[PDB]
């Protein structure tokens, strides 16, 4: 199918299933402890031995000598891999550092050898005996040295400049110049990375914990060297992964490598401890905002310039972008600026580029609303922009960013805030109020799946599609039993595996909308099979009930599967829409919190998020989705950085209890309201991203509800007590 | 992790002489620090010797009026017992104030006296620290070092003593009671049962090569108001950046014990008698001695802005 | 050094969710990674394997400990509940029923965790156990909402699925 003029009216539009609350279809699993998780595939490979990563104790250097006599004599042993005994290796075109090191070391815990082992214990035991020699080179660990150097773009992005920022930011009757910071962040997923390889003959099959079953088996192949077809992935469980299990990582590699190396198959789980080191995180960022507005609070001026740094090659973080299309304004100059840094490999992590971007410019647009006498939410209204600044010919395909705000500023109460901040007391609390936009480009990609009516009248749905926490198992259930007009609970939904047809993956927040896109064409397939096994015009034939009907005639769909059951492989591929339109999705952050008056802590004590994403298609699972991202904003905003140590090259608070991420206590009420924002220009469903959008702009609301409790701007996050504290009223 | 023997016994002494007889034999309480730190091969004992089950989980009254709490008492059970929470209130605070209650429910009182610093590096067996390798120097000190001591340091180490009991006990004039392999008993008080770092911090405590901890005796109760105040970036399960463990009488005057800023509970003497001046002189005498870092020289003020935060509870 | 000591392996007897397992293990062996790899029990979880997130909730005689942290031998003969324990899909324990009504999980990986220490707490409660947000330290505490998530910290969720954890549990403790 062809997506390529706005959707008309279509099934989807009956609405008895989609858009309903139902229900994860995987809870029962869940709950029991019964969904199987990459480490877990016990009946698939009874004595599967165990392998033990070894990870670089350097961050930047040579790999001397790798030594693996006294690990190969330990308790249990059945080898030792290296890149030594490997042979030549492919990389994947989604990894920048090399999964498998040696003889150049290019980060700290990178992977260097594995053992394999007949227990885990006695693996574990062994990689203490690996004997890694090493000679330190000169390294850059720091983004902040890097800066000055750096003032060009990379050659492939260039900036964009639109009117003449310098003249009118000069012009300008009001302004700002102010510059933010954003450390580098760590996934934290509670599953850690795992693999499990088997072997039969060439043929090869992984189950892992991967969000992308496609791209992992194309770099999985052309990391090994093996053709593709020989490759097997499996995936239907994930732990959680925010970007950090889009690609292939070193667990993967090693079991596989590993598996083929003994003739047996193993599996290999990433040591939470090496985890924040050996895969990749958010870049840190260094972001300088120059913002001006007229006599009247109308922007004229905006120009957001962001540094990050990675290893050569890698991406930047793309932290300007939003700040091309969120606020009106003639003249506006954006641009990324790259360093080289030896830390591990920068990459995605849940909002890439709009998560830090936002925390910045959302900051910021608080300092400019506040230096011009203007309400924030008001002043956000005033700036609204429906068309593409840079092309103003270009529509957003809707855009209900003011809604949002109001919205949000009616339920939350914000003209209760007082405007002069610090004014306002809950026994020892400085309490505040704060507001932030969001902001998240909704994407498209080609995405299939197969469908099945079966004979007994129950559906089955396939596709190679994940569920990593999203709930995307009871979406794509409620698409098909609206599309077949058959109850929820009789349609069952096969995901994560490579044998099934290729969907989109879960990543850029476009699973929902393309993957439940794939079985809306899949559907329509299947309805035209339907409707010819029984003799009736697709045409002017309607679903419901477990039966099909048209005009004056009547069948049932058991009737139509007498001969067998009924199948249909279709995809969902987009034409130019996105070019013609500007599809994004918006959101309005309103939050209040209470700073401790004497110790400078912070603690949330409300959060509100209005989003407008398309058609929501589940509103519970949705909702999950923005209150759990509501709670990685407050992380992000209040506790969560990854401390560099520069001198050594590395992250140094390394795990679960050093990296701090949000916990029970932390948690306030959190309310969402969803906007009915149905987008035809996005798809037959109607539906947008939400996953990403959730998170962006949280932390800067968070961040001027600080201000307003305190008086107190904090530009580096995260802003913790230190921060605060000389600041603070007397006791 | 190494592999070692394993060893059940029927009566303390006999867990003593074991830990005599076999040369790196440790003994294993709760395991919620010593397997954290066996598992990264920081600590690799031989052998380990079970001391639960043995009878050392009592709580008991004492003759002078006072309490025994037997070493290996599960955490969550000292904090919930009712004289505890009614005479020794501090004490329950502190201990709720730590760790989460699947750690509480394993954790012991001899155990937790007994658990080593959470310096990052000192986990990290890739980095310079002198407390796990003497003389291969300290990263903390010009590396990441907010959550490190600001007084009783060394130029060799400015690790912090992290437990929140140990606080509350040092706070109580708590006496640590041990059985030596030997077979004798001693009594050492809190207050000395901490080395400091000096150019030996892998030297930590008073305790003897398998010395067996039975229990802490605490003195007769205070009275009071008992407060125990932990500051923290979140707001549960995590250690102290401070903590201000306190005992004021109806005259302001009273005691006080910190966490979070040195290698052991900080508590002295000639501050305490200073209370009812508050919290400006008691800061005065407790932190004369201070040697922050710039990183952690926020954990000053932090600790004066609480004590001041504290008092006024106290007064209200 | 140039070399690691072999397994030391003793003979173990469990009663796992009502059932007698005798075993022979390595001492090293945490309960968590017996449950795991000698039992096939898969549904207590590792997420860190050094306590620090609560993944590994078990209940050993009726007390919630995280499994990673305490060895397989330390246990001889204790009763061990585990989350198949607790129920399974066709006959579903109440705080199971109320997690899916509630929606009080995404990825289901702290899941298990969270569902054991959640029937765990509400006893704890009932037992007269204190915790830091309990202020009148002598009296009973209440079955609250600030008690509970003080009660639960222990059990980390990077989904976020808190606000909805919460509900599951008030509903579950209502009935
Ligand atoms: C992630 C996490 C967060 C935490 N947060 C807190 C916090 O906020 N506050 C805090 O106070 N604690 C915290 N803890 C630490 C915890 O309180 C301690 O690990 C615990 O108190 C140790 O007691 P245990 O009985 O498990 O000791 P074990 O691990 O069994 O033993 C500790 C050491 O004591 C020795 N030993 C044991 N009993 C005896 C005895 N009777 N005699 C002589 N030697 C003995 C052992 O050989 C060993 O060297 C945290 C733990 C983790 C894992
Ligand atoms: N219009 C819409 C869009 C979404 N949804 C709901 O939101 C989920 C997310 O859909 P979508 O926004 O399309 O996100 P993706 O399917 O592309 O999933 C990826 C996304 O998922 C996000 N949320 C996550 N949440 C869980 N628990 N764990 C992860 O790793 C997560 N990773 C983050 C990251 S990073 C990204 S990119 C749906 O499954 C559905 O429950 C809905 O009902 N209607
Ligand atoms: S402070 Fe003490 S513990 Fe932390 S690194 Fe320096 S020596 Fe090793
Ligand atoms: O695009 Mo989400 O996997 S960073
Ligand atoms: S696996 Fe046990 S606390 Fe994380
Ligand atoms: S459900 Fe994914 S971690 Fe709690
Ligand atoms: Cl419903
Ligand atoms: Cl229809
Ligand atoms: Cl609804
Ligand atoms: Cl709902
Ligand atoms: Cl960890
Ligand atoms: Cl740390
Ligand atoms: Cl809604
Ligand atoms: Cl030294
Ligand atoms: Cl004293
Ligand atoms: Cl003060
Ligand atoms: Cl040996
Ligand atoms: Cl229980």
């Amino acid at each position: 199918m062809k997506f390529d003029k706005p959707a008309g009216e279509n099934p989807i539009d009956q609405l008895k299933v989609v858009g309903r609350p139902h229900d994860r279809i995987d809870g029962p699993l869940k709950t029991t402890g019964t969904a199987r998780y990459a480490y877990e595939w016990h009946e698939e490979a009874p004595n599967a031995a165990y392998g033990y990563i070894v990870g670089s104790a350097i961050a930047k250097g040579r790999l001397t000598a790798l030594d693996t006599d006294a690990a190969q004599k330990a308790p249990g042993v059945l080898a030792v891999i290296t890149a030594s005994n490997a042979g030549v290796l492919g990389k994947g075109d989604k990894n920048t550092a090399r999964l498998l090191g040696g003889p150049t070391i290019e980060h700290y815990h990178q992977a260097i050898a594995l053992v394999v082992a007949e227990t885990f214990e006695q693996a574990r035991a062994a990689a203490s005996l690996v004997q890694a020699h090493y000679r330190r080179n000169k390294g850059a660990y720091s983004l902040a040295d890097e800066k000055q150097a750096v003032n060009q773009p990379p050659e492939d992005t260039p900036d964009k400049n639109v009117g003449d920022f310098d003249g009118a930011f000069t012009s300008a009757a009001v302004k700002i110049d102010a510059t933010y910071t954003t450390p580098d962040q760590s996934h934290m997923a509670m599953e850690p990375h795992a693999s499990m390889a088997v072997w039969d003959g060439n043929k090869l099959t992984l189950w892992t914990s991967n969000q992308m079953i496609d791209w992992c088996r194309t770099d999985l192949a052309k990391t090994l060297k093996v053709p593709v077809e020989n490759v097997r992935i499996i995936s239907p469980y994930i732990g959680g992964g925010f970007g950090g299990k889009l690609f292939l990582r070193s667990d993967a590699l090693l079991a596989a490598l590993a598996a083929r190396a003994v003739k047996r198959p193993v599996k290999v789980m990433l040591p939470r401890p090496s985890i924040p080191n050996n895969t990749t995180h958010r870049p840190a960022t260094l972001q300088h905002l120059r913002i001006g507005a007229d006599q009247s609070g109308k922007i004229t001026a905006i120009s957001h310039e962001s540094w990050s740094g990675n290893l050569p090659g890698g991406t930047p973080e793309t932290a300007v972008q939003q700040s091309e299309l969120l606020y009106a304004g003639a003249n506006r100059h954006t641009g990324l600026r790259l360093a080289t840094l030896d830390l591990p490999e920068g990459n995605a992590m849940r909002a890439p580029g709009e998560a830090p971007g936002l925390m910045a410019l959302e900051i910021a647009i608080d300092e400019l609303a506040e230096k011009a006498g203007i309400d924030p939410v008001e002043f956000r209204i005033l700036n609204d922009t429906q068309v593409d600044p840079a092309g103003p010919t270009r529509c957003f395909s809707r855009r209900q960013l003011i809604e949002c705000l109001r919205t949000g500023a009616d339920k939350f109460g914000w003209k209760q805030r007082n405007a002069t901040p610090g004014q306002v007391r809950d026994g020892e609390w400085l309490v505040g109020h704060g507001v932030a936009a969001g902001f998240r480009n909704n994407l498209l990609e080609k995405s299939g799946a197969r469908v099945h009516l079966e004979q007994n009248g129950t559906v089955t749905v396939e596709t190679d599609m994940t569920d990593i926490g999203t709930g995307s198992y009871t979406i794509l259930a409620q698409t098909a039993a609206e599309m077949l007009g058959v109850p929820l609970e009789q349609v069952a939904v096969h995901l994560g595996d490579s044998s099934f047809p290729v969907s989109a993956g879960s990543g850029g927040q476009w699973g929902a909308n393309t993957s439940t896109s794939g079985v809306y064409a899949a559907c329509m397939k299947l309805r035209e099979m339907i409707a010819s096994a029984v003799g009736f015009d697709p045409e002017q034939s309607q679903f419901a009930d477990g039966k099909i009907t048209n005009g004056t005639r009547s069948a049932t769909l058991h009737e139509a599967t007498a001969g067998g059951r009924l199948t249909a492989e279709e995809s969902i591929e987009f034409g130019t829409l996105s070019k013609e339109y500007q599809q994004s999705t918006f959101a309005g952050h309103f939050v209040e919190v209470g700073v401790h008056s004497a110790t400078g802590e912070v603690r949330v004590r409300r959060m509100l998020a209005v989003c407008a994403a398309g058609r929501i298609l589940n509103p519970k699972t949705a909702r999950s989705q923005v209150i759990g991202a509501m709670t990685m904003g407050m992380g992000a905003a209040l506790m969560e950085e990854l401390a560099v140590d520069d001198r050594l090259g590395y992250f140094v608070n390394h795990d679960m209890a050093g990296y701090e991420v949000p916990v029970h206590a932390d948690i306030p009420k959190q309310e969402v309201i969803f906007l009915d924002d149905t987008d035809p220009i996005s798809s037959p469903m109607k539906a947008k991203g939400v996953g990403e959008l959730g998170l962006c702009g949280v932390s800067a609301a968070i961040a001027n509800a600080v201000y307003n409790a305190t008086g107190i701007r904090v530009r580096d996050y995260p802003i913790t007590l230190d921060k605060l504290l000389d600041k603070l009223p007397d006791v | 992790m190494k592999a070692f023997t394993y060893e059940r016994v029927n009566t303390p002494a006999e867990a003593a002489l074991s830990a005599q007889r076999v040369p790196g034999a440790k003994f294993i309480a709760g395991g919620t620090n010593l397997l954290d730190l066996m598992k990264l091969e920081i600590e690799t004992p031989t052998h380990l010797i079970d001391v639960n089950g043995l009878g050392l989980d009592k709580i008991e009254v004492t003759d002078a009026g006072g309490l025994r709490i037997g070493a290996l008492v599960r955490n969550t059970d000292l904090a919930a017992h009712e004289r505890v929470r009614r005479d020794y209130a501090v004490l329950s605070r502190a201990l709720l104030a730590g760790a989460s209650g699947q750690l509480r429910n394993q954790a012991t009182t001899a155990g937790n006296l007994l658990q080593r610093t959470r310096c990052p590096y000192f986990y990290d067996t890739n980095q310079p620290c002198n407390k796990r390798l003497p003389g291969s120097g300290c990263a903390a000190l010009e590396g990441f070092s907010r959550q490190h001591a600001v007084v009783g340091v060394s130029e060799a180490c400015i690790a912090t003593h992290p437990s929140d009991m140990a606080v509350a006990m040092r706070l109580l004039d708590a006496v640590v009671e041990t059985i030596t392999p030997e077979g004798k008993t001693r009594s050492i008080t809190l207050a000395d049962f901490y080395h400091p770092p000096g150019k030996t911090p892998h030297i930590e405590t008073a305790l003897l090569p398998g010395e067996l901890i039975v229990a802490v005796t605490l003195p007769p109760p205070l009275g009071g108001k008992h407060i125990y105040r932990k500051v923290r970036d979140r707001a549960s399960y995590a250690f102290a950046l401070v903590s201000v463990a306190a005992i004021i009488q109806p005259d302001g005057s009273g005691r006080v014990a910190l966490g979070g800023v040195a290698h052991k509970p900080w508590r002295i003497e000639a501050a305490d008698a200073q209370l009812s001046q508050g919290a400006q002189a008691v800061y005065d005498t407790l932190f004369a001695s201070a040697h922050p870092t710039a990183e952690n020289t926020f954990k000053l003020l932090l600790a004066k802005r609480t004590l001041a935060s504290v008092l006024a509870e106290a007064r209200a | 050094p140039a070399a690691t000591p072999a397994p030391e392996i003793m003979p173990l007897t469990l009663k796992v969710n009502g059932k007698t397992e005798q075993l022979e293990v390595d001492t090293r062996t945490t309960l968590l990674d017996t449950l795991r790899e000698n039992l096939h029990l898969i549904g207590t979880k590792k997420g860190c394997d050094h306590g620090q997130c609560g993944a590994c909730t078990v209940l050993v005689n009726g007390r919630r400990l995280n499994a990673c942290l305490t060895l397989a031998v330390m246990h001889q003969g204790a009763e061990i509940t585990t989350i198949e324990g607790l129920g399974s899909p066709d006959n579903l324990h109440p705080m199971q029923a109320a997690f899916i009504k509630h929606d009080g999980f995404q990825c289901g990986y702290c899941t298990s965790g969270q569902i054991c220490s959640s029937v765990a707490v509400l006893k704890e409660i009932q037992d007269g156990i204190p915790s830091h947000v309990t202020v009148d330290l002598v009296s009973a505490p209440e079955t609250t909402a600030d008690e509970i998530r003080e009660r639960m910290s222990g059990n980390i969720c990077r989904c976020g699925a808190y606000a909805n954890i919460l509900a599951a549990i008030e509903d579950a403790a209502g009935e």
